[PDB]
Parts: structure tokens; C-alpha cells; sequence
């Protein structure tokens, strides 16, 4: 903790502080984040907490990037949608529209600045944590803040000033380059070579390091981002399958793109045959085809961000190790979609694949718009809220909701357009 | 007696004022009992005489409670504890015993009436007020307040526990060997110090509590094992369930029947094996609490073998972090489930069932999968950990289940344990259209509204079928109209249907539903050894 002043925050008028339970933990969680909240309690920053404050919020603990020692994740989610927001003028950080035309980002945890300021006595309060214990054989330690905590949104917006400060000289030196402010993070792009990229970002972690805090292959590429295209089937010869199952698809479609007409195709789908059996395409349904197709070969027309709206990301199991999602504000007025291949390693755990795409898409919701979607996630309540953590490597969280996944959704961009090969490599 | 502890402050509920709940009229003895109740009290230096600046209350009541004969004082706090603020969960789930680590040594105190020796928060001390009526009324009766934690008191179980927490700090580091569990009125001591030592270091703790107004009942009034818990008798080398008794008579009321009900089934999760379906029977159309139901043959027979399982002991083992945790399941029947987690075999530290609730629409996998996943939490929660998994399924099957299920799903870390009946997959529709097979395309549709309608198929070789529903709904025939093809079909069949209903059962392809007809047809489904499910959109021109 560094005592120097504290603005007067709050929470939005009329709401309360946060009442969350917590999470019980494994064994190897409850012992590290008692050791590493010891720590804090000494340098300050955190201090333990009666019974007489209410409040709480989710405590977690995981293992980030190079992270082979545990690091801490509180779940400030309530907190900060309670906390009183900040644009009566500025401090709150604005969205470069630049960041995503770059040709390559590289993120930077920065949340350790805020322990070198202090919090207002007043709002700690709602800060209010539990480490819980095992079989319930003694109370939690409760804590709570003294210093700005990392993964509340108030807190890069106070430290707005000493970011802006200490990023300048470098900022305000290369302007051919990008540094977007997200939460406890840094989105750092520029076009340089892979090389002259990784080595400014040295540069970078040294004048932050210089500065008062670490800057804690594999960089992002926005450049290389292409929202794709529906793909419909084209075989030499068609079944009153291959018809009806391609037609389930443009009638679903039409609530996107209207013009898609599936009836010179229902046509050939009259009689009682062979549901295997071939059938010859009139020249009208072999149009119909040709017209849908173009139809499909770009987005839909008219789609464009509405800042005020709600971002939203929903998220469909394909099996075999692939996804696909698609963010968007409006029912079929999609922002972006895409299809997410599961980790190296990843193949036994269904949970590991989710929560790895909810962070690889957080990503770009971020890089994109500058914050994130509610997702819509095919899984089960229990099984989320279960097992997450266990492969969560962010600072931040985003909000979601559990649903099922209308068949024909899944059918639909199942179709999506792949490379002849790839982004290959010799 | 009072004491030395840094007292926490306390508020009331947002914008609230303290308690004015006049005193009941009382009887000149229950007020004379009163009385000297409290000047003793007030000497104690629990209470002390306040006055007409004062405007606070709550009644005092006097209960002779023939237990020691005397007029015992009760202070109904139900109207402050209304405006009293809220505190931070006093943390509710009882630990259980199979999470208890093995102490070579271990001695428990009751440190009950601890709590009424934590000071309150000199500000609050104002909204505690209570009176003794006089017996002239309408003359001063004696009034009071409490300067500690009273009895009853909304916070008087989160701050206590708070201060022993404090109070316990130094003790706890002092002594690293020492490992203190603190739990309502209880305090659990065990560590594997030598028998004289620990009884030397028991008696360290209990001073120290002493030392800070918390006296500990030590010869007239201790504890000694087996020590009791809702339940269980907590020994040296394993834990034991308190004997549970079925209340045995020849007139059996609708609450004795449901109460016993009840217990039953608290009961058949370290019991498995007491069944309660021929008791429940006998709620059937009963018209009062009070209504004697008579018993049928079964519900004798059924009452009398668990009467029998129950006369049995469930002992149980402890935690010795040093060795595996280790969890088995098996199903009892479509979605029942038994599981019994031990580190040794047959040495068990609990064991336990889930009659599950018969979804509108699963599969067996996925209910292991969820069963798996309340014992893993269930796990963590007691030992911090989660246990190896051994289940009745094939991994193939795993396999070929969820790598293809539609949500996400996923089971820890397991091995398959080869103990019937295993859990599989009931049927498989098939991927591709089945060649050769017939192809049915069926329809069905009903007046929504009058409640009449038709169902039956057509098919591309000549059959065809077609029934009138009565009493229907859209959804049941277009239903029915899928299961006549089943009925009607070889054993290789390809049914093209639009209800979308349909499209369903081939995403989450179910084989247990709340719908009789759904269940036929996962019946049907079952019975074949291809099924191609084609589902088309409606009005348009397919079939």
C-alpha cells in the first residue's frame, strides 16, 4: 500500500454491495491463497474482516500463462455492475479503433500498479472476501481492500492518470503503434516484423518494470481475423436426403438472408421414395441453388455496432473437438462468427475446450469493442461452475447463461467455409 | 463472567429503530423468580439496571422448566432481531465425520455458554432493553440491558465464533500440531501427541479460553467418547452412527406415516437398502393429518425389513490424507444411483443415493455424468479434494457418447469398474440412411382446439395406416404417428417426420421422458437394429 489520495467512489444509486457465497475450493487452493493473502496483509494492501460486513464476492485461485506458483483471481463481476460507472467526463478509457486493423497484439497483465494505491476507507467494505476452510472446520478469512484491487472495474479507471503518464514517453514515441487499456490487461499492436514487434514490447515490459510493476510463440493477429461464409453442399448426384436435409438449412437461413427460396426444391421432394434414392435437379431448383448460393457468399447487409447495446456471444458444440460461435446484438444480425478447434491436449475434457474459447472470443470482443459478451453457453450450470477455474487463465471474467442448442443453429454454421489447406507453415 | 475482548459494532437494518414491545403481565412468583434470576445476573456483570431514558423493550417471560424446578428467564429477542443488522453467513454445513483427519489423540469441549461471556457492542447495549413488572402496576418495574452477546440474539452465534477465532489466533501457532475445529457450542482437539501430553496441552487451551472470561466446564459436566453429532458417536479408529428407531405401534396416523417416511429416507443413504415405496402408498387420497390409515401386507413387510437393516451398525473410517480417495458408483435402476467413497477397501468413509427425479427428457451417460459430478463437489467440499472414479461403463462408450453429445459434459479422472449393470447406450439412430430399409413417411395433426385428430404414415412401398385420436394434441399425434411406423416396421426402418419434437430426440436421442408416448417409443427405438430419424420442415411438399 502507498497512502496517497483516495477518490470518493460509490456504488450506482439505490443498489447494494455484493452477497455472493463462495466457491468451496480443493485443498492445494485453500493453502496457497492463505499463503499469498498472508503476504498481503503484511504489505498492507488487504486486511482481515469481522462478521459485522456482509458483503463478499468469489474468491478463486489458478495458474496463469508461466504461472507454475498459483496466482489469486477475485470475481469482482457484481461488484463491478454495482459500482457507479465513470463517464462524467473521462478516466474511463476510450476504444481505439485501431487495435484490430493491426498486424499483431500481445497482451500484458498490468493489474499488480493498483496495490500502489490506496482505496477509499469508505468503499472497502464491498471488497469484502472468504478464503473458505475444508469440511467446514473453522470460519473463512475474511479480508477485505485497502489498495485498488485487480479485476475491479474502478480501478484502472482511477489509476487513469499514472497509465497515461507512464505510457506517453513510449506511447507518444511511437505512435505507429497501438496500447488499448482493458481491465487489468495491456493490448499492445503494431505492424512491425515478428521480431521488431516482440523486442518494442521488451522495451515496453522494461519501461514498466523501470517504472513500479512487472509486466507479467504465441502473440495475437487481428490482421488474419476473416468473419467466413456458408458453405452449402455440392455433390455430383442428390438423395431425397441430401434435398431434405439441405432444405431444413435455407428455411432457417431465410431469417437471415429473406431471399433464400427453397420451393423449386421442395418440388422433387414429393412422393413416398426410398429416402435413398437419386433424383434429377429441375433447371429451376439447380438456379435456386446457384441464386442461394450467392446469396450466402457475403454477410448480411446492414450490420453495425451499437455501443449502447449489449454484446452477445453464443457458443455451439460441434463434436470431434470443434465449436462454433457467433457474436451479435440482434437475433441473425450477426458482428462476427467462427469455428474454434479444441487446445493441444485438450482432448478429454469438454470443459477445458469451452473455457478456453470463452477467453480466445473474450479476446477479440475485446480487441474489437473493447469489452465483452455475455455468452451463451451449451453446458450445464453444474458442470460449469464446477470445473472453469481449473483451466480460467484471465484476469477477467465474463458474464454468461446456460442454454440448449437449437439442432438446426448447430446444422447451419456447421456449413461455414474452411481453407484448401490452411495458414500453413514449412 | 465478562471479559477483555475488543467488543465489534453492530447496527441496525437499514434505517430501523430499536425494539418497543411492551412487558406481558406477570405473576407476582414468576416476577419474584425473575428478580433474583437477575440480581445474580446483573452481578455477574451480564446485565446492568438502566432507566426511563430508556425507551426500549422486549418482553421478559418466566418458564418453570421442571428440569431443575426453578423459574428459568426467557427474553424474546424476535423483535430486535427484526431491526438488528445482517452478518456475513454463519457458514452452515456440518463437517462430516469421514473428513475428520485421525488423531492419535483427540478430546472435544463444549464450549457452550462461551458466548455468554463475549461483551456486546457498548453502543448497541441500549436495544437489549427488557423490564420486570411490578406487582402494584402502573410502579416502576426494574429494567435492564444485556452487555453481552445475549441468548437468542440474532448475532450472537457470528460474533462469538469471530472472537474464539481471535481468541484461538496465538494458541493455533503456538501450537502447529495442535489442530482445533470450531463448530457452534463445540471446539474439536485432536493431534497425535502422547496421550499425557496432549491432556497437558487440552488443559494449556482451556486456561488460555480462561484466560479471557471463557470458562470451560472441566469434571462434573465434561465430555468424554464417544462423542455424540445429529447422529454419530465419534470413536477412536471409526465413527458410528447413532441407532435410529422405527416408532413401532398398530395405529398409524397420516403424520406418523409421513414423519416416518421421512426418517426412512434420511435413513437409506448410509442404508442402502430401505425401500419406502408401499408406506408412501398409504398417503394416496388421504383426507386428514389425523387420518389412521391402515397398513397393507407389503407396508407390514417393508416397515419390518427396514426395521431389520436398521438394527444392523454403519461404522465408518476416517481421513488419512497419505492414501487415495476413491469413489464407486453403481445404478440401482434407471437413474438411481449408489456410490460409496473409501480409501481401503470395504473401510469406507461414507457412502451414499440419489433418487433421481425422472426428467422430462436424459439419457443414462448423462445422469452418470451428473452424479459423478454431485460427488466430486460433495468430495472437494469434505476432503478438498476429488476422488478416483470407478464406474459401470465401458470407455468406449464414454467415448462415443461425449464426443458427439451436444452440451458440454465431463467426468474427472475415472476407471471402469466392471460391476452390472453396467450404464450404456440404449439405442443409436443411425448416421447415413439405412439401404434397403423401408421408409415411412409419417404425418399426424390434430384440431387444437375440439381436441380430435389422425395419425399414420405412408410408405414408399406400398403400406399405409392411419388412425383418429380422440382427446389428443398435436404434439401426441405426430408422435403417435412415429411410433406406429416403429410398431409396423422391420427391424431396419427410415421415418421422415416434421415434428420438430423429433428434432430432439436426434440431437439428445433421450431413452427417459415424462411422456408415456415418448417412451414407447424409445421402447420402439430400443427393439430395432437400425433406426434413421429424417426430420423435414412443414406445409412444404416432402412425402
Amino acid at each position: 500500500i502507498s497512502p496517497i489520495e483516495t477518490v470518493p467512489v460509490k456504488l450506482k444509486p439505490g443498489m447494494d454491495g455484493p452477497k455472493v457465497k463462495q466457491w468451496p475450493l480443493t485443498e492445494e487452493k485453500i493453502k496457497a491463497l492463505v499463503e499469498i493473502c498472508t503476504e498481503m496483509e503484511k504489505e498492507g494492501k488487504i486486511s482481515k474482516i469481522g462478521p459485522e460486513n456482509p458483503y463478499n464476492t468469489p474468491v478463486f485461485a489458478i495458474k496463469k500463462k508461466d504461472s507454475t506458483k498459483w496466482r489469486k483471481l477475485v470475481d469482482f463481476r457484481e461488484l463491478n455492475k454495482r459500482t457507479q460507472d465513470f463517464w462524467e467526463v473521462q478516466l474511463g478509457i476510450p476504444h481505439p479503433a485501431g487495435l484490430k486493423k493491426k498486424k499483431s497484439v500481445t497482451v500484458l497483465d498490468v493489474g499488480d500498479a493498483y496495490f500502489s494505491v490506496p482505496l477509499d476507507e469508505d468503499f472497502r467494505k464491498y471488497t469484502a472476501f472468504t478464503i473458505p476452510s475444508i469440511n467446514n472446520e473453522t470460519p473463512g478469512i475474511r479480508y477485505q481492500y485497502n489498495v485498488l484491487p485487480q479485476g475491479w472495474k474502478g480501478s484502472p479507471a482511477i489509476f487513469q492518470s499514472s497509465m497515461t503518464k507512464i505510457l506517453e514517453p513510449f506511447r507518444k514515441q511511437n505512435p505507429d503503434i497501438v496500447i488499448y487499456q482493458y481491465m487489468d490487461d495491456l493490448y499492445v499492436g503494431s505492424d512491425l516484423e515478428i521480431g521488431q514487434h516482440r523486442t518494442k514490447i521488451e522495451e515496453l515490459r522494461q519501461h514498466l518494470l523501470r517504472w513500479g510493476l512487472t509486466t507479467p510463440g504465441y502473440e495475437l493477429h487481428p490482421d488474419k481475423w476473416t468473419v467466413q461464409p456458408i458453405v452449402l453442399p455440392e455433390k455430383d448426384s442428390w438423395t431425397v436426403n441430401d434435398i431434405q436435409k439441405l432444405v431444413g438449412k435455407l428455411n432457417w437461413a431465410s431469417q437471415i438472408y429473406p431471399g433464400i427460396k427453397v420451393r423449386q426444391l421442395c418440388k422433387l421432394l414429393r412422393g413416398t421414395k426410398a429416402l435413398t434414392e437419386v433424383i434429377p435437379l429441375t433447371e429451376e431448383a439447380e438456379l435456386e441453388l446457384a441464386e442461394n448460393r450467392e446469396i450466402l457468399k457475403e454477410p448480411v447487409h446492414g450490420v453495425y455496432y451499437d455501443p449502447s447495446k449489449d454484446l452477445i456471444a453464443e457458443i455451439q458444440k460441434q463434436g470431434q473437438g470443434q465449436w462454433t460461435y457467433q457474436i451479435y446484438q440482434e437475433p441473425f444480425k450477426n458482428l462476427k462468427t467462427g469455428k474454434y478447434a479444441r487446445m493441444r491436449g485438450a482432448h478429454t475434457n469438454d470443459v477445458k475446450q469451452l473455457t478456453e474459447a470463452v477467453q480466445k472470443i473474450t479476446t477479440e470482443s475485446i480487441v474489437i469493442w473493447g469489452k465483452t459478451p455475455k455468452f451463451k453457453l451449451p453446458i450445464q450450470k453444474e458442470t460449469w461452475e464446477t470445473w472453469w477455474t481449473e483451466y480460467w487463465q484471465a484476469t477477467w471474467i465474463p458474464e454468461w447463461e446456460f442454454v440448449n442448442t437449437p439442432p438446426l443453429v448447430k446444422l447451419w454454421y456447421q456449413l461455414e467455409k474452411e481453407p484448401i489447406v490452411g495458414a500453413e507453415t514449412f | 463472567p465478562i471479559s477483555p475482548i475488543e467488543t465489534v459494532p453492530v447496527k441496525l437494518k437499514p434505517g430501523m429503530d430499536g425494539p418497543k414491545v411492551k412487558q406481558w403481565p406477570l405473576t407476582e412468583e414468576k416476577i419474584k423468580a425473575l428478580v433474583e434470576i437477575c440480581t445474580e445476573m446483573e452481578k455477574e456483570g451480564k446485565i446492568s439496571k438502566i432507566g426511563p431514558e430508556n425507551p426500549y423493550n422486549t418482553p421478559v417471560f418466566a418458564i418453570k422448566k421442571k428440569d431443575s424446578t426453578k423459574w428459568r428467564k426467557l427474553v424474546d429477542f424476535r423483535e430486535l432481531n427484526k431491526r438488528t443488522q445482517d452478518f456475513w453467513e454463519v457458514q452452515l454445513g456440518i463437517p462430516h465425520p469421514a473428513g475428520l483427519k485421525k488423531k492419535k489423540s483427540v478430546t472435544v469441549l463444549d464450549v457452550g455458554d462461551a458466548y455468554f461471556s463475549v461483551p456486546l457492542d457498548e453502543d448497541f447495549r441500549k436495544y437489549t432493553a427488557f423490564t420486570i413488572p411490578s406487582i402494584n402496576n402502573e410502579t416502576p418495574g426494574i429494567r435492564y440491558q444485556y452487555n453481552v452477546l445475549p441468548q437468542g440474539w440474532k448475532g450472537s452465534p457470528a460474533i462469538f465464533q469471530s472472537s474464539m477465532t481471535k481468541i484461538l489466533e496465538p494458541f493455533r501457532k503456538q501450537n502447529p500440531d495442535i489442530v482445533i475445529y470450531q463448530y457452534m457450542d463445540d471446539l474439536y482437539v485432536g493431534s497425535d501427541l502422547e496421550i499425557g501430553q496432549h491432556r497437558t496441552k487440552i488443559e494449556e487451551l482451556r486456561q488460555h479460553l480462561l484466560r479471557w472470561g471463557l470458562t470451560t466446564p472441566d469434571k462434573k459436566h465434561q465430555k468424554e467418547p464417544p462423542f455424540l453429532w445429529m447422529g454419530y458417536e465419534l470413536h477412536p479408529d471409526k465413527w458410528t452412527v447413532q441407532p435410529i428407531v422405527l416408532p413401532e405401534k398398530d395405529s398409524w396416523t397420516v403424520n406418523d406415516i409421513q414423519k416416518l417416511v421421512g426418517k426412512l429416507n434420511w435413513a437409506s443413504q448410509i442404508y442402502p437398502g430401505i425401500k419406502v415405496r408401499q408406506l408412501c402408498k398409504l398417503l394416496r387420497g388421504t383426507k386428514a393429518l389425523t387420518e389412521v390409515i391402515p397398513l397393507t401386507e407389503e407396508a407390514e413387510l417393508e416397515l419390518a425389513e427396514n426395521r431389520e437393516i436398521l438394527k444392523e451398525p454403519v461404522h465408518g473410517v476416517y481421513y488419512d490424507p497419505s492414501k487415495d480417495l476413491i469413489a464407486e458408483i453403481q445404478k440401482q435402476g434407471q437413474g438411481q444411483w449408489t456410490y460409496q467413497i473409501y480409501q481401503e477397501p470395504f473401510k469406507n468413509l461414507k457412502t451414499g443415493k440419489y433418487a433421481r427425479m425422472r426428467g422430462a427428457h436424459t439419457n443414462d451417460v448423462k445422469q452418470l455424468t451428473e452424479a459423478v459430478q454431485k460427488i466430486t463437489t460433495e468430495s472437494i467440499v469434505i476432503w478438498g479434494k476429488t476422488p478416483k472414479f470407478k464406474l459401470p461403463i465401458q470407455k468406449e462408450t464414454w467415448e462415443t457418447w461425449w464426443t458427439e453429445y451436444w452440451q458440454a459434459t465431463w467426468i474427472p479422472e475415472w476407471e471402469f469398474v466392471n460391476t452390472p449393470p453396467l450404464v450404456k447406450l440404449w439405442y443409436q439412430l443411425e448416421k447415413e440412411p439405412i439401404v434397403g430399409a423401408e421408409t415411412f413417411y409419417v404425418d399426424g395433426a390434430a384440431n387444437r382446439e375440439t381436441k380430435l385428430g389422425k395419425a399414420g404414415y405412408v410408405t414408399n412401398r406400398g403400406r399405409q395406416k392411419v388412425v383418429t385420436l380422440t382427446d389428443t394434441t398435436n404434439q401426441k399425434t405426430e408422435l403417435q404417428a412415429i411410433y406406429l411406423a416403429l410398431q409396423d416396421s422391420g427391424l431396419e426402418v427410415n421415418i421422415v417426420t416434421d415434428s420438430q419434437y423429433a428434432l430432439g430426440i436426434i440431437q439428445a436421442q433421450p431413452d427417459q421422458s415424462e411422456s408415456e408416448l415418448v417412451n414407447q417409443i424409445i421402447e420402439q427405438l430400443i427393439k430395432k437394429e437400425k433406426v434413421y430419424l429424417a426430420w423435414v420442415p412443414a406445409h412444404k411438399g416432402i412425402g
